[PDB]
């Protein structure tokens, strides 16, 4: 896999070349914003779950049809296979934010997905929605303004926002 | 690649877990410890001709034979200067690379792997680059930690060509 | 899913080999005993909805906190309440399911596997389900072998949750 | 695998419905009839290597090209392979007999069968013919009224003949 | 299929090696007696049809109840007894091969590959067949080393028997 | 796989026949030649190392885009990897060359060859040069009249060129 800083330097390579000034002045400004960017992978982790299991209730409650006999979510085998994928979306998702890169999010969980929902029967769809609630959830959480030094996060939560619905298109 | 976050999302990953404390608190030493590398690598890239001109010299100043032997293996033509000097480059290219990853990743996957199998293939010896980057250790012009940082990747070259 | 009969074959075709004495008697043994099965699998299901109503209410007066204790994972409302009676539906439609199947198979499936997971993510204390068995058992109405048949089902549920 | 009351059940939850007493009485009917079922796979389980060796002979008998030098039967190797899978076949077929559902012959034998004849350059409506030559044996022996208490077998038999029908079918 | 020389390359591919000395010694030894090997190939395919005729007279000498038994598995009708003449053919036409590629490979893959399983569900006895080698090997009028060539295979087949 | 002598059995066999005259002869006069074959594969064995190592040189010369940063052969790993797969392509034509059969080159090199370099983005039409300047090289060194006992050895040379060409159009 890949963080933001192999990512630079593999560009770099494939041209033969040093990084420019410009190049190492945005690594360096990564590196002043890392403090946050900690801060957003404690917080949410350390909620996960309760963004899991909130998410979930919120997807059921809005389609019954999903816990409804036959439904895909019926059975607790099927249930908890359920919950784990919202968990592992939410792990993967978490990696991204830590090494500022989609690259791990991407090889490890999102290649192939929806290929296998569509082969097991699974609403790709209904995965998007509860992948979007963890995504508001996740960054009401780690935004709250409560509890740390005042700061602006706004790109940051751009950012992390952008993993989600990365996530959330490969399945929809 | 390997830096000390991929290595710290590798380790949560194949426990199947959430990053946990000890993940980030090595992620938060890999940011401190940034400001000295970026500094190592700014003035290696600053001073890369110079250090690389020189390095070159004193790989044939130490192995005169190297300047004067027949052979597409020694830099005793046009041709053989050159590809000597884009190898040192390379190796010079590769040490900021590991600074500004925080890791030996770059270096591990676009030089040292296959390393020896190269050097055996065209009859390079190793000895040669390990003079070269004796040189760079010594005329770097790096102090305090920066100089800690540099010279920890210029010694794993030289342990890999070991 | 697991039946005397899928499991008579199962083992004779992970030894490669056709059925034999040894498990046609098995097979006629589970015919012999569905007498007793079917008996009690009828009972339950014609009896179901005064077994599930009484069984709930043998939760709630066990555990009063659970009929007034706010959270959605509660029976302190009228939604509670109806996920409440349907959990313990579908505990006593696993148990006729067994019954006929002649084994725990439909149990293990749509009820077993995934329980402890359940439980432990919505906050659902098996002891509520473990008393609303115990109700069943208690009032299920059977004699002889067909209470055999049930209470062994019902036992098995039971040991799942703890 | 499903048994004739595992798919009773499989479809009920589907649903999420208690039996209702159809259900109930035909169950209890197939468990009536269980021993004529018995009778029918030890009959044939019996006398599996006659069946098998019969049919073969016969085949070949038929169809001489299959083992002429050349012919897929021809060699040891290919012969012995011929066999194996004629008694696979019929190992099979008795499973879903015992289970009275086919489920188990589709799954573990049929599946992908004709595709796997094909890579091979194994003639399946030769198989096909060999199946066939089984199926009369098994139902002739199966059905002998000799030394055993008089009674109608003809729906079981029909139902026997569907099984290895339907084996013919998915390699021809 | 196994021959000295693809056994030759077997090695060599499994150790992921160019061949060697060790290999070429093998095929030499193979190129050289390949003289004596076909001598007797050359003259047990000329006598083929005699060979054959012999040897089937002598199992049915051996074992009259061969040709007298009631069975499609005897050779007491016209067909059994092509049938019969065919398998000798069958092992003979093998054993030239085995010459001919300096090695068991052919026999191995078309003939002795199920031939237990072969035997077995046909009811064709291996004595039967170990007494048509018999005769061959007595019978081929072969001295010297190609003699020692025609039985080191036939000896083989006979081993295969047992 | 199959040498020479397996081949003309393997055929003879599908036919159900004995080996006829002519086939006798022409196997016969293979073994005749036996020596010319051992010396091409000692020659060509024994020059391994230079055969590679001097295409390779050649190859990087005519083609410096392959080494340039960002082509296939940058790196050492990759350049290792290109160099290994020469190595390996004369390893297995020199065991075609000593069975006197392409089968062995077919079947574990050969085959699935061009839709690897295609999948990894590997220019076969430049593994096809490198090929080629191997089999000069090879030819060269096998044909060289010095150190060996006079005689004609132009078929062998034909028949070890086609095993190169070949080789060279499974990747081109
Ligand atoms: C947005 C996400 C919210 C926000 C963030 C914010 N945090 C800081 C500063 C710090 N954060 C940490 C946290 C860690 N350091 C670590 O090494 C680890 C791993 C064990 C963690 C979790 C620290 C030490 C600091 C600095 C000291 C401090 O507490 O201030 C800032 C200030 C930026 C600047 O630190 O550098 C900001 C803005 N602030 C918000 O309002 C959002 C809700
Ligand atoms: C059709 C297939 C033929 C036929 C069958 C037929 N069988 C029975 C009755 C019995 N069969 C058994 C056999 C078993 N019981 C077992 O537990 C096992 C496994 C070890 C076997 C093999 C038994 C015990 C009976 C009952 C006692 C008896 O011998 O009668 C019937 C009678 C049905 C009724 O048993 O219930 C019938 C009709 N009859 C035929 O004519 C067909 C050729
Ligand atoms: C063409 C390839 C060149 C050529 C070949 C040539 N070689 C021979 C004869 C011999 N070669 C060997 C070599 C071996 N024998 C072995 O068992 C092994 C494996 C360890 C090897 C490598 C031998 C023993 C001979 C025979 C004795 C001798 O040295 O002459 C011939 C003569 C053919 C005839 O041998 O039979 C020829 C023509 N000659 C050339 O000019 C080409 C450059
Ligand atoms: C939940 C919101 C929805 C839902 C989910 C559901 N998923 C499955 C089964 C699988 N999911 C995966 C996905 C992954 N496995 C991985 O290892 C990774 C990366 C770490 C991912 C992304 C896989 C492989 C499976 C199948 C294997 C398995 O189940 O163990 C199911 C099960 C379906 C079934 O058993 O038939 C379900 C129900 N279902 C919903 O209705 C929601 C919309
Ligand atoms: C310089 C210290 C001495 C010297 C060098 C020399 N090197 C080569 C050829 C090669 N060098 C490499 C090295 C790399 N390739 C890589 O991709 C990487 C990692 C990014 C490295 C370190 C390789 C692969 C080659 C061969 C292929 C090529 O030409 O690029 C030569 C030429 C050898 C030849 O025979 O053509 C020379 C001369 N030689 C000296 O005498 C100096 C003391
Ligand atoms: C009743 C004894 C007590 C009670 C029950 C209660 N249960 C839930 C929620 C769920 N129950 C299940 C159980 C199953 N699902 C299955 O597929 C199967 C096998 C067929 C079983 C046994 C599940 C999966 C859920 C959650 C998903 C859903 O809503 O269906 C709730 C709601 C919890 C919530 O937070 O929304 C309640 C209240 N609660 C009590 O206090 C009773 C004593
Ligand atoms: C016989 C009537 C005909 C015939 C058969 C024949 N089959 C094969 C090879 C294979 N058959 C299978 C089928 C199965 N394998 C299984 O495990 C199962 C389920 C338990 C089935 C149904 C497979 C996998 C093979 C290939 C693997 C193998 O042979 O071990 C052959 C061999 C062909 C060959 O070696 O080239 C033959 C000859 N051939 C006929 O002519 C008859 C019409
Ligand atoms: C002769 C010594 C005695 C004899 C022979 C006999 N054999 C068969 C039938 C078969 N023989 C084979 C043998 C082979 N098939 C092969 O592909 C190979 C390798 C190339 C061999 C050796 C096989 C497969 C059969 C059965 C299938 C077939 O008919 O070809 C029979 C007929 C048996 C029958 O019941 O139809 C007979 C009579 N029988 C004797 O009494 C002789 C002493
Ligand atoms: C060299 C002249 C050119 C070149 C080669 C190149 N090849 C690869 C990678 C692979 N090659 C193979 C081929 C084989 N593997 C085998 O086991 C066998 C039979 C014994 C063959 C023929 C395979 C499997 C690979 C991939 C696996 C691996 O690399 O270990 C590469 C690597 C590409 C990459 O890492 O991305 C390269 C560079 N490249 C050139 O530019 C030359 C024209």
């Amino acid at each position: 896999m890949l963080d933001a800083f192999a990512k630079v330097v593999a560009q770099a390579d494939a041209r033969g070349e040093f990084l420019t000034n410009a190049q190492f002045d945005a690594l360096s400004n990564l590196v002043k914003e890392g403090n946050k960017r900690l801060d957003a992978v404690n917080r949410i982790t350390s909620n996960a779950s309760t963004i899991v299991a909130n998410a979930a209730r919120a997807l059921f409650a809005e389609q019954p049809q999903l816990i409804q006999p036959g439904g895909n979510a019926y059975t607790n085998r099927r249930m908890a296979a359920c919950l784990r994928d919202m968990e592992i979306i939410l792990r993967y998702v978490t990696y991204a934010i830590l090494a500022g890169d989609s690259s791990v999010l991407d090889d490890r969980c999102l290649n192939g997905l929806r290929e296998t929902y569509q082969a097991l029967g699974t609403p790709g769809s209904s995965v998007a929605v509860a992948i979007q609630k963890m995504k508001d959830a996740a960054i009401a959480i780690a935004n709250d303004p409560n509890g740390i030094t005042p700061g602006d996060c706004s790109a940051l939560m751009s950012e992390i926002a952008g993993y989600f619905d990365r996530a959330a298109a490969a399945v929809a | 690649m390997k830096t000390p976050i991929t290595e710290a999302i590798a380790a949560a990953d194949t426990q199947g877990r959430f990053l946990s404390n000890t993940e980030l608190q090595a992620v938060d030493g890999r940011f401190k410890r940034a400001v000295a590398s970026m500094e190592a690598a700014r003035a290696l890239t600053n001073n890369a001709q110079s250090l690389i001109d020189g390095a070159a010299q004193a790989v044939y100043q130490k192995f005169p034979y190297t300047t004067t032997m027949q052979g597409s293996q020694y830099a005793s033509t046009p041709e053989g200067k050159a590809k000597c000097a884009r190898d040192i480059g390379y190796y010079l290219r590769m040490i900021t690379y590991c600074l500004v990853a925080g890791g030996t990743g770059p270096m591990d996957e676009y030089l040292i792997a296959g390393l020896s199998e190269i050097n055996s293939t065209f009859d390079l010896s190793p000895s040669w680059y390990i003079e070269a980057l004796k040189y760079i250790k010594a005329n770097h012009g790096l102090t305090g930690q920066a100089a800690v940082e540099a010279n920890a990747y210029i010694d794993y070259a030289i342990n890999a060509l070991s």
